[PDB]
């Protein structure tokens, strides 16, 4: 919440800043197949 | 020039996007873990 | 003042180069004595504002933030930006 | 600047007492590099 390697050297910081957002795309993208073929569909069969 | 430079490099180092990112992952953390458990309390539901 | 003063002092994380520790008011003079020497007392009080006013523009700086150690932290500005209202204000009761 | 600086200091006949020499701009920093202390170079300059 309030360390270094949160506010670091210069005040743009934005290569951090675009690495992490390139992460957490990776993450969300994966995420949405693991979701879907995990669980969401099965119940959705059902339902439908 | 270097009044604007004081006054917008004032104003950038109120805030720290990395932990504002970090509150953003933990909010999609939350929402799917939630939808997970909305399906599973309406599967309940609906099999009872 | 005080209070707000040691505030800012803990809420910085440079290593006192540029933006320094502020001392505590009315260093050369007792107010808590009956009769004190109250030049000294407005002089520290101008010395105060002054330095205030002088550190703002080193926190507006981009390479403040340097290392582990010597840095700024997001919660030093408006430690020191609610000490400097409370002194103009401060000082313009003073004054008449 | 500093031309003109230059210009003014061989132009001048005084034995160095009142009138001096006047020191390249930015002593106490080095500008040439990407981030310097902006700060003292118009520290600097005011003093020129």
């Amino acid at each position: 919440y309030l360390h270094w390697d949160t506010d670091l050297a210069t005040n743009d910081e934005d290569e951090a800043y675009y690495k992490a957002k390139l992460d957490f795309a990776i993450e969300t993208y994966a995420k949405i197949l693991f979701n879907g073929e995990v669980w969401q569909e099965p119940l959705a069969y059902v339902q439908n | 020039l270097r009044a604007d430079s004081i006054a917008k490099n004032l104003e950038a180092q109120k805030s720290d996007v990395l932990v504002r990112q970090l509150f953003l992952e933990r909010a999609t953390a939350q929402r799917d873990t939630l939808r997970v458990v909305e399906a599973i309390f309406s599967t309940s539901a609906r099999y009872v | 003042i005080n209070l707000l003063i040691d505030a800012a002092n803990a809420a910085n994380r440079t290593d006192r180069a540029e933006i320094e520790d502020y001392a505590h008011l009315y260093t050369q003079t007792d107010i808590a004595l009956e009769t004190p020497q109250l030049a000294y007392a407005f002089q520290d009080l101008k010395a105060l504002q002054a330095e205030v006013d002088a550190d703002f523009e080193w926190l507006g700086e981009f390479g403040i933030d340097q290392e582990d150690g010597n840095y700024v932290q997001r919660y030093h500005l408006p430690a020191v930006e609610a000490l400097k209202a409370e002194v103009d204000a401060r000082v313009a009761a003073i004054e008449p």
